């Protein structure tokens, strides 16, 4: 994995030794070249994972997340070069360096064969995200959003480290390749109960879980566009990856332990969809939809069946792409009308036809229209949770209706009806914005042709 | 004689059947007078700010910003924990969670108990 | 009691609106023209019987009982004109009513396809921007203390000037764009 | 009540301006000044070429793989003759006629 | 479909509908003839005239605009403004 | 915008009530805030709770799509009472009579369906007779187990 | 060329559509009459219905005692 | 563009049920001033509409003739 | 249709039920009854791909009709005579079923008369 870390670190001498106004072009070009070279991680075998050295290894689970991250960085640079045109050159270089550092920590998180190294990078992703949210946001509440985002996550992750250190004093090693062969059954006791809680609550917090999700509507709607992309599409998958790595050591105590969290997520999807039915803000609507989808992924991981794991990783990739597209749509509308109210700018189909087409396509992929990978993941999770119990399908099925009750609603209030009369600064769609939405959507529509590369490490 | 209309929550009383509309007292006429005055002043301000040729942007409505701020950021400072709010929160937060936990635990226990004795039909169920 | 120019509905307007609604619902009740004409003459007799009633509270009670009578026997699905609100064709063409200011955002390559129209548009914009301050000074010197009382706008009382706030009403999109 | 004279004058002037604006919406005969720039084509480029393409695809790439195109067997009636090996299916038993 | 309407056509149609009314004798009315004073009509007759024009032209006139229409020239101008004639 | 135009706590003194009524651009006598039961509403007014379909459609509204003016105070549930959503128009028939009629109709036809299921209708024929022991081999039966001989006789 | 609209009189008709409408109505009635003449069994009844009470006792195997 | 209108004087209610309405009102005691406006629907080419049974039997004559001709033709060819 | 009124509004102990027939033995009252004969062979019925409900006691007429329909393409109205033969055969089968129903009803009535006579003598 040294062939991907070194160009990412060399991106900083590229962005600091560049010209007065050539930073965006050079960074976008070289990050797109890194994204092109990222496809060499598809050397996967049916039995063996790809092991590079004693520190870095790549299974079939970390590979789609790595490709998504290195694909997301140029899109991020394209998205965050319109509201920073008035910024200082040094501050612009600092923002680009923050994005590069965050991407470096993200691609070093997924390949870590040691759980301590994985945890270290998993908390090292906090500092650039917090700095971006608290510095380059727009509202006042970002300062409050800098606290709820931080002290939630550490409150889940500081006990967990202790539990990880306990494994270092118990099994003798924390290497994931070793622990696949030296694993032991976990007997039912209060000590193993609290060790399960310590090892899981960090990933329930960072996913998030219903009840612990309070930081996500606050850290999504004050953050800038790049921060919204990094929270929605990547940083919510660290919890899922950590769950999938750590569920191996927590057997067979998980069978009777996962019940309250399964009930919490199965009711939280309905609660967050109902909240989406009455939200007055576009950004908060997208945040609560993200909460609902990640609660679904939590259920899929907790029931731990192969179909559930496949649906979980497919849902993770599909939700990341769809939420990134929806956040970029919301950012374009916010840049055009200078407000976040849903009811303010109506009837935009009569003014922007192509943006209306992009809105319709994104809302189509949000409610999991087949044969998109959203439907693939959600369908497989539904099959697995029907195998788990025969009643949960009801708690799935009703949720589906509410999804189709808000996404199209998020379309209609923003696209259809009579246009407002007192708004006359509606510019035509720029080429950069349309390029951004096409680069967001065309991989998502192309992945329906060959979904076997995003179906987890047990395909 | 004729069946009188019963007002409902989702079926309001007709405007032409309202007895209070037919009052021709002085106070109702005065109230309509300053209601029309307030509406006319607001409309005049809006259409003066709206027909400006130099303006190219959004005519900001303080009512919309007021409503959006009251809906989201002004809920907790106006909240006091009392009997009604605690009862509603206990009924709506942990009620359905307990109900669904009991339902799913009972169903899973029955299914597992059927599985151990071999009564459950699993002749072809090999994908899980 | 919601009017653009007035603050209330008088007795005469209430009687006239009740008569119009009753005649429309009666036309909806009987399909054919001759039966509708017969019963419309009957209703005209019923309204003309109590025309010269100088007792005001008796007129009010007659209005209340006539409104109850109309509410008792109105059609469940009355006839609605297609362009009337609640009709089949109501607000259908609002998806084609593009506002005029979008023409300000057109590219110069596609602005050269209609030269004379855009020349006339530039003349219209010059007229509006040269009459705006005159009409806003007319408005600010005619509105009484404490704001306007009604929503009625004053006309153009001078020679050469335009009525105030004339742009968005004159340049509205047509009903069939 | 009828038309108040002040708003009657306003309506008259507004109508005159609206009529002038509607008159200005017409086009000159020059506008729009545009920038300067086989009977069986549909039976060939829309039927014959896709038929060739997918007949090649079915003959040499679908039927190559096993169990892709599976067909219901043809119906065999008494009195018929098999083309594959020439066997004749014997006719049925003599009917106990009723009419 | 939907043939265009001119001011001459609208004035001819409103004069036709008013001429087919038995309360108005055809030899006295003019296009600028008031209903209440020049012709001696009634408010109910004004409502009947308004709904007759509504049924003739196939579109509904609101009551707040119907109460201020009292002369055929006003009706012609109102229908002309609503239908956007003379373009 | 400024600080003393945003909503605040529940008004208690009449001067605070008058200031809140002036802030919300209506009369003091028509300014009725939500009751201070601790539900979080604050000083937001309690509008008469009717849908936007009941508004005048012929009025020159500032927002004719939603039938709302500029600067007028919005309902707390304005996103519920839009024309795309729940309507509270006055029905020609009372609500209780409609509900009772619909429930009686559904219940009566369900009861009569159950009664007709109890007593079905048919035609005066016997069971259909199929050859070869009721087609034992054709019903997927195993050829090793010889079926019980079922013989049908001519009538 | 086209049909000019008329005011409160009968509309101008085309001979071709009148001929086509009469031809299609005549074809419908001819088809109905022809099928009723030839088939005639799908309406009135394909087969006679015997009376169940008319069957004799000895052909039903009723033992007389 | 120029639509000429027919004469207003021909629209009389004679031969129409509007005179039946007029007789009923005159027996009761009132007037019907709008008969001449609606007189155009009951006179001219819109008068004497067919009944329902005559509507269902549209084109029955030619169809019966064609059926008789075809039956005779098939009787000739069957011999 | 009168049998529904005789069974529901009358007495159900005499009217036979369609769910289970016959209750009387087939050799009771019938001296040396004869069984129905199958003409179509099981193999011929098998390779003709007949529907299982279509495999009644005279499916040979159906086989002949299907062969004629297949061999007279595209004249779809050529040989309706085979269809008429098949319809006549299934009508005869329905007549046989009606005869069986009437036999069961008459035997049930006879049994009721027998027990009524036993009640009379005792
Ligand atoms: C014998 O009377 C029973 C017939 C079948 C059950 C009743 C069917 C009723 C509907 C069909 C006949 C309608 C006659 C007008």
């Amino acid at each position: 994995m040294l062939k991907y870390i070194i160009p990412t670190m060399m991106l900083m001498p590229l962005t600091w030794l560049s010209k007065n106004s050539m930073i965006w072009i050079n960074t976008t070009l070289h990050s797109l070249l890194i994204s092109l070279t990222s496809l060499l991680l598809l050397n996967q075998f049916g039995d063996n994972s790809l092991n590079f050295s004693l520190t870095f290894f790549s299974d079939s689970l970390s590979t789609p997340l790595l490709i998504l991250t290195m694909w997301l960085l140029p899109l991020m640079l394209m998205a965050s070069q319109h509201h920073l045109s008035k910024e200082n050159l040094a501050r612009k270089k600092l923002f680009i360096s923050m994005l590069i550092l965050l991407q470096l920590f993200l691609i070093m998180t997924f390949t870590a064969t040691e759980l301590i190294f994985f945890y270290i990078m998993f908390e090292a992703t906090l500092v650039p995200t917090l700095i971006i949210i608290t510095r380059w946001g727009n509202q006042t509440e970002r300062l409050n959003a800098g606290l709820y985002f931080l002290f939630y996550t550490l409150a889940g992750s500081l006990p967990l480290l202790v539990a990880l250190i306990y494994i270092q004093n118990t099994m003798g090693s924390l290497n994931f390749l070793i622990l696949q062969y030296w694993v032991q059954p976990m007997p039912n006791s209060w000590s193993n109960t609290f060790m399960w809680l310590a090892c899981m609550m960090a990933f329930m917090v960072k996913m998030p879980l219903y009840g612990l999700h309070l930081w996500l509507p606050k850290a999504h709607v004050e953050a800038p566009i790049a921060g919204s992309m990094v929270l929605a599409a990547i940083l919510l998958k660290l919890g899922g990856y950590g769950m999938m790595r750590i569920t191996l050591l927590l057997n067979p105590i998980t069978d009777f332990m996962a019940y309250p969290f399964i009930m919490l997520s199965l009711w939280g999807m309905i609660m967050t969809s109902s909240i989406c039915l009455r939200q007055t803000d576009l950004k908060s609507l997208i945040a609560y939809s993200s909460v609902s989808h990640m609660a679904l992924v939590i259920v899929a991981i907790l029931i731990q069946t192969p179909w559930s794991y496949m649906g979980a990783t497919a849902l993770m990739i599909a939700h990341g792409l769809t939420s990134s597209m929806l956040f970029c749509l919301a950012n374009s509308n916010y840049e055009r009308v200078h407000s976040r109210t849903m009811i303010l700018a109506r009837g935009l189909q009569t003014l922007l036809p192509l943006m209306a087409a992009w809105w319709l396509l994104a809302s189509l992929t949000n409610l999991a229209l087949p044969p998109s990978i959203n439907l693939i993941g959600e369908l497989f999770v539904v099959m697995s949770t029907f195998s788990w119990s025969n009643i949960t399908i009801i708690l799935m099925g009703l949720n589906m209706v509410i999804t189709a009750l808000y996404s199209l609603y998020m379309l209609i209030t923003t696209q259809r009806g009579k246009h407002t009369h007192h708004i006359n600064n509606i510019l035509p769609s720029f080429t950069r914005e349309n390029a951004l939405m096409s680069l967001h959507m065309l991989p998502l529509l192309l992945l329906s042709l060959n979904p076997k590369i995003i179906l987890g490490p047990l395909y | 004689s004729f069946p009188k209309y019963e007002p409902s929550r989702l079926a309001s009383l007709p405007t032409t059947l309202d007895p209070a509309e037919y009052d021709i007292s002085s106070e109702t006429r005065k109230a309509q007078a300053e209601r029309l005055a307030i509406r006319s002043r607001l409309k005049r301000e809006y259409q003066l700010q709206y027909n400006d040729p130099s303006r190219r942007g959004v005519v900001e409505d303080p009512a919309l910003i007021r409503w959006t701020c009251a809906r989201s950021a002004n809920v907790y400072p106006n909240f006091r924990p009392n009997t009604k709010t605690s009862l509603l929160g206990a009924l709506f937060g942990i009620g359905p969670l307990i109900f669904w936990y009991y339902v799913f635990k009972t169903d899973r226990d029955r299914k597992e108990k059927l599985i151990q004795e071999g009564k459950l039909d699993r002749t072809f169920n090999i994908s899980y | 009691a919601f009017l653009p120019s007035a603050a209330y509905l008088t007795h005469q307007q209430k009687v006239l609106q009740l008569y119009k609604r009753a005649l429309r619902h009666l036309e909806s009740r009987c399909v054919h023209r001759d039966k509708y004409r017969y019963f419309a003459c009957l209703l005209r007799a019923r309204f003309d019987e109590h025309k010269n009633e100088k007792d005001m509270v008796k007129a009010t009670q007659l209005l209340r009982e006539a409104e109850k009578e109309f509410w008792h026997g109105q059609h469940p699905q009355p006839y609605i004109f297609p362009e009337s609100p609640g009709g089949t064709s109501y607000e259908r063409y609002e998806c084609y009513k593009v506002p005029e200011w979008c023409l300000d955002d057109w590219h110069p390559s596609e602005k050269a396809m209609y030269p004379d129209y855009f020349a006339k548009r530039e003349q219209w914009k010059k007229l509006r921007r040269e009459s705006w301050e005159r009409e806003v000074k007319q408005l600010q010197e005619e509105t009484p203390v404490g704001g306007p009382r009604t929503e009625a706008l004053p006309p153009a009382r001078k020679q050469g000037d335009l009525p105030p706030l004339w742009w968005h009403i004159v340049t509205r999109p047509r009903e069939r764009p | 009540s009828g038309y108040t004279p002040d708003e009657k004058l306003r309506l008259q002037q507004l109508r005159e301006l609206r009529r002038r604006w509607l008159k200005d919406q017409e086009l000159s005969p020059r506008e729009p000044v545009l920038p300067p720039r086989r009977h069986s084509i549909f039976a060939f480029t829309h039927v014959l070429i896709p038929v060739w393409i997918i007949h090649y695809y079915l003959k040499y790439h679908v039927t190559t793989k096993p169990y892709t195109i599976v067909e219901k067997k043809p119906r065999i009636f008494p009195g018929d003759t098999i083309l594959e090996t020439g066997e004749v299916i014997p006719p049925m038993k003599e009917f106990p006629d009723q009419h | 479909d939907a043939p265009p309407l001119t001011l001459e056509g609208i004035k001819d149609r409103v004069l036709y509908v008013l001429k087919l009314y038995d309360k108005i004798d055809p030899e006295k009315l003019s296009v600028n003839s008031h209903f209440m004073k020049d012709l001696g009509l009634d408010s109910l007759d004004q409502v009947e005239i308004i709904m007759a024009m509504e049924d003739e032209f196939g579109f509904e006139i609101p009551d707040i605009d119907a109460e201020k229409l009292m002369c055929p020239q006003e009706i012609v101008d109102y229908i002309a403004d609503k239908k956007d004639v003379y373009e | 915008i400024t600080k003393d135009m945003l909503p605040g706590p529940y008004p208690k003194t009449p001067e605070e009530r008058a200031a809140a009524a002036k802030k919300y651009n209506m009369r003091v006598e028509d300014y009725e805030p939500y009751p201070d039961d601790g539900m979080g509403y604050g000083d937001y007014p309690k509008l008469p709770d009717r849908s936007q379909q009941e508004r005048d459609p012929w009025y020159d509204w500032d927002h004719p799509d939603l039938r709302l003016n500029w600067g007028e105070p919005m309902h707390w549930d304005l996103d519920m009472y839009i024309r795309n959503r729940v309507d509270t128009s006055p029905t020609p028939v009372n609500w209780n009579l409609m509900c009772k009629h619909l429930f009686g109709f559904v219940a009566f036809m369900l009861f009569m369906f159950w009664v007709g299921e109890t007593y079905p209708t048919y035609q005066p024929v016997g069971p259909k007779q199929y050859p070869y022991n009721n087609l034992y081999l054709e019903r997927g039966g195993d050829p090793n187990k010889e079926p019980e001989p079922v013989v049908h006789y001519e009538i | 060329a086209h049909i000019e609209p008329r005011y409160r009189q009968f509309p101008q008709l085309t001979r071709s559509q009148v001929i086509q409408a009469e031809f299609f109505s005549a074809t419908m009635w001819f088809w109905i009459l022809w099928r009723f003449w030839h088939d005639s069994d799908a309406v009135l009844g394909h087969f006679p219905y015997p009376d169940p009470s008319q069957w004799t006792d000895e052909e039903l195997g009723i033992p007389p005692d | 563009s120029k639509m000429e209108l027919p004469d207003y004087k021909q629209w009389k209610i004679e031969g129409t049920p509007l005179e039946t309405v007029q007789e009923k009102l005159a027996a009761r005691g009132l007037r019907d001033p709008w008969g001449r406006n609606e007189a155009w629907r009951y006179m001219g080419g819109f008068a004497n509409n067919v009944s329902f049974v005559g509507a269902l039997l549209k084109g029955f004559k030619w169809g019966f003739a064609a059926f008789v001709v075809a039956v005779g033709a098939e009787y000739y060819l069957e011999s | 249709g009168a049998h529904l009124a005789r069974r529901y509004l009358g007495d159900a102990s005499v009217e036979p039920e369609p769910l289970r027939m016959p209750t009387f033995p087939p050799d009771y009252g019938f001296p040396e009854r004869k069984e129905r004969e199958m003409v179509a062979t099981q193999q011929e019925m098998n390779d003709a791909q007949l529907v299982l409900q279509q495999r009644d006691y005279c499916a040979h007429y159906l086989i002949r009709f299907l062969k004629c329909k297949r061999d007279s393409f595209p004249n779809f109205l050529a040989c309706k005579h085979e269809q008429h033969d098949w319809d006549y055969c299934e009508h005869l089968d329905y007549v046989k079923r009606m005869k069986e129903f009437e036999r069961e009803r008459r035997l049930l009535q006879r049994k009721k008369r027998r027990e009524q006579r036993e009640a009379d003598m005792a």
